[PDB]
């Protein structure tokens, strides 16, 4: 797998973007790729080795990248436009191809570019414990995770049974909602679902907690407000089974 | 020099056969490599498939696609789908030159795969805070797949799109939908009414 980092990036208007990527084990030839809203992919620059072979045309978007030698691979824009607010794409291949045949791609790493760093705000989260008229109509549980007001949309929600992470019986919505979709930058909701057996759940032994990672501000970074940094953080609620 | 593909989204039931068309312009050269990438929800884009020899045929999670010189397609095909191919499809043109490889990629085909619910009960719960208790939460959930949840219209009630859930322990699939509010006057029973929900609905008292 090539590793990029960081996951989910949110700067200011004008703030530089630094954005690593680490290609597999022998691969010398390294891809950057724009992908936008609409699913469209865009070539940005490739480097075979330490050389850059092709980059385009820098009049529309201005970016710097390298890759060295024992050091992972990188693209820096160091003017954000918020019309370089996208999904970047970083691939690896062994040189060989076949053309895309040996290219992998790696996870991505989504930048956003905001005017005012003033509507950055972590989410509030609240777990709902399941219905009783549920559990006596089907003999299953369904727990509710509830994560609001947040922005922008760069969350990631995980549930924990008895500490230990779970996968089986989740559902969390593919995309968040926006509070106010007639606002332009409303702040979001995110719900998931985790169904359990009535018995798991009526074991008051159980714990379930749900975790939302949010992604925002670094320490270094300006922040003069009343209310407190929306850093980058881990917000959580929590529930016991009832019997 | 280019790749064109079927629009969607391509929405489909379980186990129903699927073709996504990709014709392919190569002004380049005559015979390209050719891919299928696939984009499977919240990971990576992924070889899918390849058939670097013009008229061959490639295979691979019961997919296939042939390189059809004559017709200057890689129509995919897969004759029963399933639920975990839901995902972003992109045909794919790869091409060399300059000593350097090159890739054009299509705008990508999102497939939704619907999966049969056999023994469905639609219900609406009203759930409760595990700690506090500044709003209440209602679930519309075991409906149909052919149903579909329509969004809130008042501002002040937020109702999530459906969503499949996999129980692992047994092959349990089912769909759901949250909705909540704090707007006074809020019921459980009204919460989803702007929707076209079954008549056999189940609406208890919480």
């Amino acid at each position: 797998k090539v590793i990029q980092t960081p996951r989910y990036l949110v700067k200011g208007q004008g703030q530089k973007a630094k954005m690593r990527c680490i290609p597999e084990k022998g691969h010398p030839v390294v891809f950057w790729y724009q992908q936008n809203k609409n699913n469209e992919f865009k070539f940005l620059i490739n480097f075979q080795n330490q050389e850059v072979l092709q980059q385009i045309d820098m009049t529309e978007k201005r970016f710097s990248a390298e890759c060295p030698s024992n050091s992972p691979c990188s693209l820096e824009i160091q003017s954000s436009e918020a019309g370089d607010s996208a999904l970047y794409l970083c691939a690896s291949s062994p040189g060989q191809g076949a053309a895309t045949g040996q290219l992998y791609f790696g996870e991505g790493s989504k930048l956003t570019v905001l005017e005012d760093l003033r509507n950055v705000f972590p989410p509030e989260v609240a777990v709902f414990e399941p219905s009783e008229a549920e559990i006596s109509h089907t003999q299953k549980a369904t727990l509710v995770c509830l994560a609001t007001g947040f922005y922008p949309d760069h969350v990631e929600l995980s549930w924990w049974v008895n500490g230990k992470e779970v996968h089986s019986g989740v559902c969390t919505d593919p995309q968040p909602l926006k509070e106010q979709p007639a606002l332009n930058d409303s702040r979001y909701a995110l719900s998931s679902r985790l169904r359990v057996s009535a018995t798991f759940w009526q074991n008051p032994r159980n714990h379930f907690r749900c975790q939302v990672q949010f992604y925002g501000l670094s320490e270094n970074d300006e922040w003069t407000q009343d209310r407190a940094k929306p850093v980058t953080q881990i917000v959580s609620a929590e529930a016991w089974g009832r019997a | 020099d280019s790749v064109t593909q079927t629009e969607g989204p391509v929405t489909v039931s379980e186990s129903d056969s699927l073709i996504i068309n990709c014709t392919y312009s190569a002004t380049s050269i005559a015979y390209p490599n050719f891919f299928w990438y696939v984009r499977y929800p919240g990971e990576g884009l992924q070889l899918l498939l390849k058939v670097i020899t013009a008229g061959q045929k490639g295979s691979s999670r019961g997919f296939e696609a042939t390189y059809n010189k004559e017709t200057t397609s890689f129509h995919l095909q897969k004759a029963s789908v399933q639920e975990s191919d839901s995902a972003v499809y992109y045909c794919a043109l790869g091409i060399i030159t300059g000593n350097t490889g090159k890739l054009i990629f299509g705008l990508g085909t999102t497939l939704q795969v619907q999966p049969d619910i056999q023994n469905p009960d639609p219900a609406v719960y009203q759930l409760r805070d595990s700690k506090s208790s500044d709003k209440s939460v209602c679930l519309f959930t075991d409906f149909d797949s052919q149903t579909n949840v329509s969004q809130s219209k008042d501002s002040d009630v937020y109702i999530t799109d459906k969503c499949v859930l996999d129980m692992r322990s047994m092959d349990f699939k089912s769909n759901s939908a949250v909705a909540w509010s704090n707007k006074s006057d809020f019921a459980c029973a009204n919460a989803f009414n702007n929707s076209i929900i079954p008549e056999d609905t189940f609406f208890p008292s919480p």
